[PDB]
């Protein structure tokens, strides 16, 4: 695999693919 | 955090995996 | 009006849109 | 869970907010 | 709901979700 | 070659690609 | 409408231009 | 317009709703 | 058709739509 | 854990994520 | 091909790397 | 190449078509 530059919704898409049925948490800094 | 790192720098799929449930 | 089905990556795109900075969890096994 | 409510069945954007942190 | 920063096709995706079966018009400045 | 099906958000992504600055309307009830 | 032409049936990118303004 | 505002500044889902048919 | 400004995964989406069943090659500079 | 189905644009989004700079080919007729 | 492996059937992200150049 | 041109400048769908198989 390669490193990736992911902003906005693209990060969410990547988490979805990496985690699959495990699901994930999306937690940006506030 | 990971959201900021991936956008301002780069991140790996292995780092992302730590956010899976 | 009536709602549509949101599945997979489309569902997490919708969670990103609705939640944004608040963050969210996508836990399909739940 | 969210899949049953929003993918298998249907849900509003208001219901989607139930899964925000 | 939260405010969002939407450029390009991401705006189209957001309109799609907000409007559902109502549909929408996408009208950028020319 | 023969064409594929474009539905939902994929259909409006395709309208964004083909129309761009011209803008477009997505009216599924029509 | 567009859904019947392009989702239920299939359409070319040229046909999609019919829905541009 | 809304396309430019959402990109150069921020916009709400309620502002977007005004573009629904 | 109109000209488009496509970066990252958006370019991949555009190739997918343009090429259809023909498929395509994605080849960035290294 | 078990894997999900990746089709169409979702499949090439996944190829973009996994391959990135290396590039990839999407050849559905193969 | 990739469609049969990953869309019709299922594949891992490791298997997807088979289609990288 | 095409990946860079589309991002740093603009590109047409006809230019993209040259990358189809
Ligand atoms: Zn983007
Ligand atoms: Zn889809």
């Amino acid at each position: 695999f390669v490193n990736q530059h992911l902003c906005g919704s693209h990060l969410v898409e990547a988490l979805y693919l990496v985690c699959g049925e495990r699901g994930f948490f999306y937690t940006p800094k506030t | 955090g990971i959201v900021e790192q991936c956008c301002t720098s780069i991140c790996s799929l292995y780092q992302l995996e730590n956010y899976c449930n």
